[PDB]
């Protein structure tokens, strides 16, 4: 049961990666921050979508 | 390949088999209520989550002196969906019966299905707080299990008190502290609600806390005496 | 009538009007209570505690029936004052900086939720709260007094504010009002009363407020006031914690001589003198120390470690016997001298263990008078009773319990006396 | 003096000796037994008609008012014009007040340990006003009432 | 259903499987006890036309 | 000001002489007028709060609320204005053109602007929209009426060209 | 897109095996176990065991 | 010395023993719950003292 | 105006709650529509619920309350469906939404102060 | 419980075997399941049958 619960943790880590990935492909006005710890992140602009 | 062990209440049993298991015989054989299993050794026994039943989480935490039996009447504030009711229809088996009380509606027509299926489960879908409304139906119950989420737990089982409990009877309540006050510390809220109980005559003998099983809910173990 | 008070514990104390006991403990059912306030036709009581809750209590059928009523709908900051309109609105001030409206009304929708949120302008350097909330009738405003040290006139309608005022410097702290709605008297930390007008017709006409007058007259700091308008007399009474009490007029705020009433007053007694062996002793709380004089030397102290009452009714005849009894149980002693110290010790019976006791006196140093709680005169001789006249209960003794009671005893060597309030002054022989 | 049950298997007005002492002297006494049922025990009971329409109106109108055979048994409730009889309920002794028989009965004072005494004591009546095993004539009761609150 | 049975239909029982079994009495205390929904003159139609076929 | 108030100074003397306050965070306001008579009319100030908690204030007496209302949706308010008359932009000169004002314009965060017909929006007193606006895909920073009262310009302030 | 589908489908399956073992499984409790008495002398002579 | 008797003062009024595991306190005495209002709140009322005769006020 | 829907905000936590809703549909963290909030909801990685409380009829949302008591996660009404979907950025009357977990958020703090308030709300 | 579960899986809800392997070996998923039997279905045709 442990185990199980490990490899969950794992398999939700890597889907919501691969989550933001997805959805940094489709529309809109992105902006690339670094978050001083060291992070890679993203931010859209004020901008409402049609 | 699985065996049994009798517990210091009647109708409970830990079957020590693959894994250790808290279980009860079964009424009627080959029928589920929530989705849960079975296991046999023939006898039938159903099995009890202590997460999903709160009794469950006093069983396996340990009370000494619960006031359940087989040949017994028993009240039961607070059977939503039917689960520990049924199960405790389930220990006091066929000669003893249970009252359910219920307000809400879904679980009002689940416990009814229960009770369409079950015989011991008598039920009672009104709101708690006016017991005229039950005492044309109830008689004279021998032991009560409380779990509403009002706050008002003392007002309305000294009201059940008063009207319905066995002299020298047993009485078992639960608290949710987050729900009563939702900011301060447990055993602090729990004083003062056995407080509330001792000057409404119910003399407590113990209680316990249900930590790896709960968020920081207690049960509450006391007895009637010498009241009316 | 019924005396209902909060403590600083989490439940409502029903006083015993007649007897002066806790006649009920209702615990509340949500934490930590911080104020109360009953409604209009003293129907329905409610408080307002620190889970951010207002709890209504509805008081119906005779005293000691106190049963949950309802919850309002809460949220997360301690509520710190309250005040009914009708049936129909609770307005309570909390330290969220803010005034909530919320409803309670029979036959409606919308009971149980708050339905107004107004917002004071903030302090700077500090987290400020709001004091004191009170609703005024004629021009349907509410006024708050807030710790910035502000007077704010909201009307209650539309809930928005019609007049500010930087009154007076610290924290506002008690409010009150005139009946027909003329004069508002507001009342600081700062020793410094703020009397508030409307009364010309153009401030009527167009509801105006004006600052009329203000006033010091107290020593440390102001902590309630309350006010009353009658054909008999016109007259608030501020109560301030430089321990003493103030009182002015409600016509003439500006011009009424004010009167100070003083710090102690004498109608409770803490201190006897006996001149066998030359004694003055004082009961205090739970103390009891003792001096001889002639210079002077303290002798005793009675930190009594069981019970925690005021020590009501003390006594010493002539020789070394101690007296001291509550409404609860009593406390007796034989004491003895060595010279610069003293010894008491303890005596035993469960008839004065368990009684209780308004007042008491010496006949001899062996026969006392007991005076109990419920109106009842024991004699024990170191259980020997003697029957009382009674007096007859008016239309005022149901409306106000304790008129009938037995206010005092005198007892010499031989005739006692007792008196009763309503105008009974008796004689016994014991 | 009159006291009412409203049993499972029927209801019925029972007669007492005087009230609010003899109330002191039950629950000093635990006057829950058989010994004080067969002491004031019977006076007139009527088992509802076994009809679960004419029982779910019946029980429907007794959590609302005075029922119809509760008139049955208005009868021949009293013996004198005011005939005072304990019920355990505020509203109904209200309506029997404030309808056509306006008469005494005592309302919802400590009469609850005389109640529960008799409740307690009805089993000791099994064969003495509705032969049988009552709780089975309950638990249809219940279900019957249930369908129908309920929609269902 | 279990509810429109008379002592002529417990008579036609015994005409029928049996009275002296005991079943009619059994069957007709469990009609008086019984919990089941009382069916409805379509559910009752429907198993009444299913119960006819199976006999033909 | 700071949370709801606005302040009133006195122009040409510089003197404060009123100040009202509505709660939450003042985002913005605008003015319309009333004639009643002969020479004799009274100016009403309008103010939105974020929220959508319109509040309409006269000033000839002192502060009095006249009333309130919410706008329908509106969960950012960022531009009020009204037109069709007089207003902040197309001042009359002489006192007897002072017409009352027609339509009502409340700009939101998304880009949708919400239109209103005042004539019966002060009846009805929660009232509907004439319209909904919706083209702009961002914040809306300028609405301004005509002088006679047709042409609505909206402007942003995030884009190009919009 | 179809990525993502196949890692959500396998964190789900990992999750409802887990919730299958944790309502098989059986834990232990250990909570405050207070117990009443009225005199403190006996109090004192309390033991579990007796 | 008379430290520690002062210490015994609280061990003679404590309530509260421990049995490894397990715990035992008692029943108040109803003279006391029923002839007293309960005691007050000690951080609730030093919390309302504390903001009134906070430093940032020149209190004295 | 709905008395079916029963948990329902007052004036502060309306603001609150589209205010952060607002900082959501800024940083792509959460879920549109009642079909993908029941889904969402189902994978159970939601962190709250907020619903309109004028959706007519009043089921398409009202099948929501059951799951969420079912997995004990807070939710919220709110009384304008046009209100909320111009606070989540779509043109059409959004009905439903659903917040989602990103403990790598700037907007943990104020998710955490307004999940708390619900709750106490909700008790 | 099926008005518990929402609308796309009431749009998939037959072919579930379909559904289950297309996912564990990532191909396309089965757009209409057991939807194909109503009558507007029946009435539309191809790409316009998908929505």
């Amino acid at each position: 049961v442990k185990q199980h619960l490990q490899r969950e943790t794992q398999l939700k880590q890597v889907q919501q990666r691969m989550d933001a990935q997805r959805e940094l492909l489709k529309k809109g006005s992105k902006k690339k921050i670094v978050d001083s710890s060291g992070k890679i992140s993203f931010k859209w602009k004020k901008q409402r979508k049609r | 390949k699985v065996v049994i062990e009798p517990h210091r209440h009647a109708g409970v049993y830990i079957a020590r088999g693959k894994e250790d298991l808290l279980v009860t015989k079964n009424m009627a054989p080959g029928e589920s209520v929530y989705g849960e299993k079975r296991i046999s050794v023939k006898v039938e026994y159903r099995v009890w989550n202590p997460f999903r039943s709160k009794l469950a989480a006093g069983i396996m935490g340990g009370l000494d002196e619960l006031f359940i039996a087989p040949g017994k009447k028993v009240l039961y504030l607070g059977a939503a969906s039917g689960t520990s009711v049924s199960h405790v229809s389930d220990v006091v088996g066929p000669e003893g019966v249970v009252y359910a009380v219920e307000f809400s509606h879904r679980p009002g027509r689940e416990l009814i299905s229960m009770a369409k299926k079950r015989p011991n489960i008598i039920p009672i879908i009104e709101d708690a707080r006016h017991p005229q409304k039950y005492r044309m139906l109830i008689g004279m119950v021998d032991c009560v299990f409380a779990d509403v989420a009002q706050p008002d737990q003392a007002r309305i089982i000294a009201l059940n008190s008063h009207m319905f409990l066995k002299d020298q009877g047993g009485v078992v309540i639960s608290i949710k502290a987050n729900c009563i006050d939702s900011t301060v510390d447990a055993e602090t809220v729990f004083a003062r609600e056995v407080q509330k109980l001792r000057e409404e005559r119910i003399k407590p003998l113990e209680q316990l806390t249900l930590e790896p099983y709960e968020r920081d809910h207690c049960i509450v173990v006391g007895r009637y005496m010498r009241s009316g | 009538l019924r005396l209902f008070s909060i403590g600083g514990s989490t439940v409502v104390t029903e006083w015993d009007l007649a007897t002066g006991l806790p006649l009920r403990n209702y615990d509340c059912n949500s934490g930590v209570i911080w104020s109360i306030s009953i409604n209009d036709s003293q129907d329905k009581l409610s408080v307002g505690c620190d889970n951010g809750t207002v709890v209504l209590i509805d008081i119906s059928g005779g005293p000691g029936v106190l049963e949950h009523d309802t919850i309002l709908m809460r949220q997360e900051a301690r509520v710190l004052t309250l005040a009914w309109k009708k049936d129909d609105f609770v307005i309570g001030g909390c330290s969220d900086g803010r005034i909530r409206i919320w409803s309670a009304q029979k036959n409606d929708e919308n009971m149980g939720r708050l339905l107004h949120t107004m917002k004071v302008d903030k302090a700077k350097k500090e987290s400020t709260l709001v004091w004191s909330v009170i609703y005024l009738p004629r021009t349907d405003q509410i006024a708050s007094g807030d710790s910035t040290g502000s007077i704010k006139f909201w009307d209650f309608q539309f809930a928005t504010l019609n007049q500010s005022f930087k009154a007076h410097d610290a924290d506002v702290l008690c409010l009150t009002t005139d009946t027909d709605n003329n004069y508002v008297f507001s009342a600081g930390v700062d020793r410094k009363i703020f009397q508030f007008s409307q009364n010309t017709n153009k401030s009527q006409k167009n509801n105006r407020w004006v600052n009329s007058s203000n006033r010091l007259l107290h020593g440390n700091d102001i902590r309630a006031i309350c006010a009353y308008q009658s054909k008999g007399a016109d007259f608030l009474v501020s109560g301030g914690v430089e321990k003493t009490l103030v009182i002015n007029s409600l016509t003439s705020f500006s011009n009424g001589n004010y009167r100070k009433m003083p710090t102690v007053e004498p109608y409770s007694k803490n201190v006897l003198v006996n001149k066998e062996q030359r004694l003055v002793v004082s009961w205090s709380e739970s103390t009891v120390k003792i001096w001889t004089m002639g210079n002077y030397k303290l002798v005793c102290k009675l930190t009594l470690k069981d019970d925690q009452n005021i020590s009501t009714c003390s006594l010493s005849p002539d020789g070394q016997v101690l007296v001291v009894g509550r409404p609860s149980t009593t406390k007796v002693f034989h004491l003895q001298p060595v010279g610069n110290k003293l010894k008491v010790t303890k005596l035993d019976n469960d008839l004065l263990l368990r009684t209780s006791t308004k007042l008491v006196k010496f006949i001899d140093n062996s026969k006392i008078v007991i005076c109990s709680c419920e109106d009842d005169v024991f004699i024990v001789d170191l259980p020997q009773e003697v029957e009382l006249l009674e007096v007859t209960s008016t239309k005022s003794s149901i409306k106000v319990p304790y008129i009938n009671r037995i206010n005092h005893l005198e007892v010499d060597q031989n005739i006692a006396v007792i008196s009763r309030g309503c105008g009974v002054v008796d004689i016994l022989d014991l | 003096a009159y006291v009412l049950t409203e049993t499972s298997a029927g209801y019925a007005l029972l007669k007492a000796s005087d009230k609010i002492y003899k109330s002191s002297s039950l629950i000093q006494d635990l006057d829950s037994s058989d010994k004080v049922l067969k002491e004031f025990k019977i006076a007139a009971f009527s088992k509802f008609n076994s009809a679960a329409n004419a029982l779910e109106e019946a029980n429907s109108i007794i959590e609302g008012k005075v029922s119809s055979q509760l008139e049955k048994l208005l009868e021949e409730i009293k013996k004198d014009k005011k005939s005072t009889l304990i019920v355990s309920e505020t509203k109904l002794a209200n309506a029997i007040n404030k309808l056509g028989l306006n008469f005494n009965v005592v309302s919802d004072a400590v009469t609850l340990d005389i109640y529960r005494a008799i409740k307690e004591y009805l089993p000791e009546l099994l064969p003495g006003m509705s032969d049988n095993d009552l709780s089975k004539m309950s638990l249809g009761l219940a279900h019957s009432i249930g369908r129908h609150k309920l929609k269902f | 259903d279990k509810a429109s049975l008379n002592d002529d239909s417990l008579h036609d029982l015994a005409a029928l499987l049996n009275e002296d079994s005991g079943i009619a009495q059994r069957v007709i205390d469990n009609a008086r006890i019984s919990m089941g929904q009382d069916i409805s003159e379509t559910d009752m139609e429907n198993v009444c036309v299913f119960a006819q076929r199976v006999a033909s | 000001g700071n949370n709801g108030w606005i302040n009133i100074l006195h122009s040409t003397s510089g003197l404060w002489l009123m100040g009202c306050k509505i709660e939450g965070v003042i985002t913005d306001f605008c003015i319309d007028y009333q004639p009643i008579s002969r020479g004799k009319f009274r100016t009403i100030l309008i103010a939105v709060n974020a929220y959508g908690e319109v509040w309409e204030f006269d000033l000839n007496k002192n502060g009095h609320v006249i009333r309130r209302w919410k706008d329908q949706g509106g969960v950012g308010i960022t531009k009020i204005q009204v037109g069709g008359g007089t207003t902040t932009t197309c001042p009359a000169l002489q006192i007897s053109k002072i017409k009352q004002n027609r339509w009502l314009a409340v700009g939101s965060e998304s880009g949708f602007v919400n239109l209103y017909d005042r004539n019966n929006a002060m009846t009805s007193s929660t009232p509907t929209p004439v319209a909904a606006l919706d083209q702009l895909t961002t914040t809306i920073s300028n609405l301004q009426f005509s002088p006679d009262g047709q042409i609505l310009c909206m402007a942003s302030r995030a884009v190009k060209d919009a | 897109t179809q990525d993502s589908n196949y890692v959500r489908t396998l964190r789900q399956i990992e999750l409802k095996k887990l919730e299958k073992g944790a309502k098989q499984l059986m834990f232990k409790s250990s909570g405050n176990h207070t117990i009443f008495v009225d005199s403190r002398e006996k109090m004192n002579e309390f033991t579990p065991e007796k | 010395i008379k430290t520690k008797k002062r210490k015994t003062l609280k061990n003679l009024r404590k309530d509260s023993v421990k049995r490894g595991k397990f715990r035992v306190q008692l029943l108040s005495t109803t003279q006391d719950s029923k002839t007293l209002p309960p005691k007050k709140e000690s951080s609730i009322i030093r919390s309302k003292d504390r903001w009134l005769n906070r430093k940032a006020l020149n209190k004295g | 105006p709905n008395p079916k829907a029963f948990p329902l905000a007052d004036a502060a936590l309306t603001q609150q709650i589209l205010d952060v809703v607002q900082q959501a549909a800024n940083l792509r963290q959460l879920k549109k529509g009642a079909n993908e909030a029941t889904k969402t909801l189902n994978r159970g990685i939601s962190e709250f619920i907020i619903m309109a409380a004028d959706c007519e009829p009043i089921e398409i949302l009202l099948h929501l309350p059951l799951l969420c008591e079912d997995k004990n996660v807070p939710y919220v009404f709110v009384p304008s469906r046009v209100a909320l979907g111009r606070a989540c950025g779509v043109s059409r009357p959004v009905i439903a939404a659903s917040i989602t977990t990103n403990d790598a958020s700037a907007i943990k703090t104020q998710i955490y102060a307004v999940k708390d308030k619900i709750e106490t709300l909700l008790i | 419980s099926l008005a518990k579960s929402p609308a796309s899986t009431i749009q998939i809800l037959g072919a579930e075997k379909a559904l289950f392997r297309a996912l564990k070996t990532k191909h396309d998923t089965p757009k209409y399941g057991l939807l194909y039997h109503a009558s507007l279905v029946g009435q539309a045709t191809g790409k316009n049958k998908g929505k």
